[PDB]
């Protein structure tokens, strides 16, 4: 079996830059590697399909080089249209395992995010299930820390986490934290605090709303 | 050209069988190797499974996650391909694609590639029926930007179209993705943003379709007094 | 059908890169190449520098890149050293007619090399060659850059030109170049002259090396 | 390490046989293609032949089509090239070449063997020694070896330092000759063990010289 590692996960870049992206696999490959571009909800396609070769349907502005260990992605000229994931794919034998994929992100100015607390409703509050929503609204980067505090104590396991697509207009990305809690957890709190940990806020931002307010 | 559509697909239940179909169009399928490729929804690709040509051995092999469990055929005079799955597991929701392996030169038993793919169908392993979708009100209580949402809880299979004032307001609408909830519906929310002053001046009103239940929620979100 | 071209000779310096370009001709090529750079170090077995247009080999320098343009592939070298005084050649393969044609090859010269006078030994005839009746006066040139040194035999201060052979410059391991010239004189003739010198000529300057006929 | 040898060479009179085979170790040789490379004195290379895995894959060169055959021996592991009707233009020094699995490139060259044709029979060196007339050169002559190569191997081998082989020469009357010469110190010349071996593989004539100081 051939394991493979795909560096760096995520990649940010605007238009003009040489992205590179690296495979490396442990075992020594000696070309037959593939490079696959998938666009976030279309089907893949097959970029490089030596470790080096171009496909016929593929622009003169992707590269590859290799050797063993060490395959390399080039992109000269970031076209508009390259913003997409990237895998690696293996050759020499079965299994042909897939690369764990790399993502090319749009870089703009780091902007904070907006927290807004969503308190639970009245129409669920009889229904049994109480939920409280976090809102991140214009983010950037991607990483954003949610922590949910119910009684001024921290919590966890009980939180899902959805994140938007980078924004075709302003560039940014948008969070959704909910917490769900039965009926009695929902009627136990007093106050409920959503804290966001970004690079862009100073400090923790701490949303908070008094549960019964 | 060169097509690849895939057929089947759908809900199934952990532990049954389901069998996809793959049709080709524009080149021939003697000597053509074939593969499938999944897609989990959110994760990275990976490689089901490999059919190789009649004149190769005719060998059939799988990677070791689904070995045991899957098998893949392939028929002559037809230009099509079987896939088979026993005992799913409810892991194994994910989009099936079928590729075409492309052979180095015109011809030999090593590849280098998956070079055209089919637009995959989606397999969906749960054990909810169709549950329309709960909207609940998020209403603005800030105070400037604030934000109205709508949170639909509860439904199944995905998607469901949000709409902003009967589809007026397309601007600043983010509809977030589906999350998969532990008790086995799918959670979505729409969030919005308004003025202060046009918080309290227009109506706000979201519209949520569930084609799957057929479900048509109006709901009219208010300040929360 | 499919044929190559090599330039006939490149040269660059020792701190920097250079191409070497292998041009592909073909009718109606619809057809599937596979591309290969080798290395040829002189009069040793070639080794693989490139495969398909940018795979280096495990085991060789990081210095080599490899370019597809069209039709025409190319060998970039950086970081140009001495080690790499070698020809360099391309192959294509066909899978279809399944056949792998060559090309003519590039001499990879540099020019970051001293000029350096030869050394030139002289060997009187062998005391065996000399009961055989044939003196076969031997001189060796070693060590000289750049490799076209001529030779010039004079017996009895005159010069001689039946019987001498003169070797092609060859490539030393040690990065220079050594010749060989043979005398072939009767064994009368070898206790004919008072003394017999080789006067060599690499670059300009003329080493001369002298034997008598009075080895004793 | 993987290794590839080839065997069989020498002088053949036109119209000869001359089976050479390659012997290679380290790698499956069921699974890999093998070709064969050609490379004329002072020319380039140029493919000869290639056998795939299972065999029954044969493909020549234009230049040879009915002359070649090429046999694979997965069970004694080596793989054989036969020539038949060898023109005088065909001398060359043969090298063995392994094709990867993703086929296209030469992966691994055989150290190459000489084949040449000509009516000249095989002269064994006949070796004479330039003896030394702080450090001093001497060493041996020979004259009247067809064809190459020559091995001339001072001290019995063991010296390795201070022997500069000069390349051969290719004399007018059609034989060849070649010279070695060895830098031993000056002090050191009364003492030293100066001996020369000469192997002319062609005619396999093994001569054991003897240089002294005059």
């Amino acid at each position: 079996d051939i394991q493979m590692t795909q560096s760096p996960s995520s990649l940010s870049a605007s238009v003009g830059d040489r992205v590179t992206i690296t495979c490396r696999t442990s075992q020594d490959v000696r070309g037959a590697l593939a490079w696959y571009q998938q666009k976030p909800g279309k089907a893949p396609k097959l970029l490089i399909f030596d470790a080096s070769s171009l496909e016929t349907g593929v622009p003169s502005r992707f590269s590859g080089s290799g050797s063993g260990t060490v395959f390399t992605l080039t992109i000269s000229s970031l076209q508009p249209e390259d913003f997409a994931a990237y895998y690696c794919q293996q050759f020499l034998d079965f299994p042909f395992t897939f690369g764990q994929g790399t993502r090319l992100e749009i870089k703009r100015t780091v902007a904070a995010p907006s927290v807004f607390i969503f308190p639970p409703s009245d129409e669920q509050l009889k229904s049994g299930t109480a939920s409280v929503v976090c809102l991140l609204n214009n983010f950037y980067p991607r990483e954003a820390k949610v922590q949910w505090k119910v009684d001024n104590a921290l919590q966890s396991g009980n939180s899902q986490e959805s994140v938007t697509e980078q924004d075709s207009k302003d560039s940014t990305y948008s969070l959704s934290s909910t917490l769900t809690l039965s009926k009695a957890d929902y009627e136990k709190h007093k106050v409920y605090a959503c804290e966001v940990t970004h690079q862009g806020l100073s400090s923790p931002v701490t949303k908070s709303f008094n549960r019964g307010e | 050209e060169v097509q690849l559509v895939e057929s089947g697909g759908g809900l199934v239940r952990p532990g049954r069988s389901l069998r996809l179909s793959c049709t080709v169009s524009g080149f021939s399928f003697d000597d053509s190797a074939m593969s499938w490729v999944r897609q989990a929804p959110g994760k990275g690709l990976e490689w089901i499974s490999f059919i190789k040509s009649k004149t190769y051995g005719g060998t059939k092999e799988y990677a070791a996650s689904v070995k045991g469990r899957f098998t893949i055929s392939r028929d002559d005079s037809k230009n099509i391909a079987y896939l088979q799955m026993n005992s799913l597991k409810t892991e194994d929701t994910a989009v099936y694609y079928c590729t075409r392996g492309a052979p180095y030169g015109g011809n030999s038993d090593y590849y280098y590639g998956l070079d055209v793919w089919g637009q995959g169908t989606t397999v969906t392993v749960s054990s909810a029926s169709t549950k329309g979708p709960s909207v609940f009100p998020l209403a603005p209580s800030s105070k400037g930007t604030a934000a109205l949402g709508c949170l639909v809880k509860d439904y199944f299979p995905e998607p469901v179209t949000v709409s902003w004032n009967s589809g007026a307001l397309t601007s600043g609408v983010h509809t977030f993705p589906a999350v998969l909830q532990s008790s086995g519906l799918y959670s979505l929310s729409s969030v919005v943003t308004v003025p202060s002053s046009s918080l309290g001046t227009q109506t706000y009103i979201c519209n949520v379709n569930h084609k799957p239940s057929n479900t048509k929620v109006d709901k009219k979100v208010e300040p929360k007094s | 059908d499919i044929a190559l071209t090599q330039p006939a000779s490149v040269s660059g310096s020792p701190g920097q890169s250079i191409t070497i370009s292998c041009t592909g001709t073909s009718s109606d090529i619809g057809a599937y190449t596979y591309g290969s750079w080798y290395q040829q170090h002189p009069g040793k077995a070639p080794k693989l520098m490139i495969y398909g247009v940018n795979n280096r080999p495990s085991g060789v320098s990081n210095r080599f890149s490899g370019s597809k343009s069209g039709n025409t592939a190319s060998l970039t070298i950086s970081g140009l050293q001495a080690e790499d005084e070698a020809d360099y050649y391309c192959a294509s393969f066909d899978f279809s007619v399944s056949g792998v044609v060559f090309g003519g090859g590039t001499k990879l010269t540099v020019l970051g090399q001293p000029k350096a006078a030869p050394s030139v030994t002289l060997f009187p005839p062998s005391s065996e060659e000399l009961q055989a009746n044939k003196a076969t006066l031997v001189c060796l040139i070693s060590d000289f850059y750049p490799g076209a040194v001529t030779v010039a035999w004079k017996a009895d201060s005159s010069p001689v030109k039946a019987g001498v052979e003169t070797t092609t410059p060859s490539k030393q391991s040690n990065n220079k170049y050594a010749a060989s010239s043979y005398l072939s004189l009767t064994p009368e003739q070898w206790k004919s002259h008072r003394s017999y010198s080789c006067q060599v000529t690499h670059e300009g300057s003329t080493v001369e090396k002298t034997v008598a006929p009075t080895e004793c």
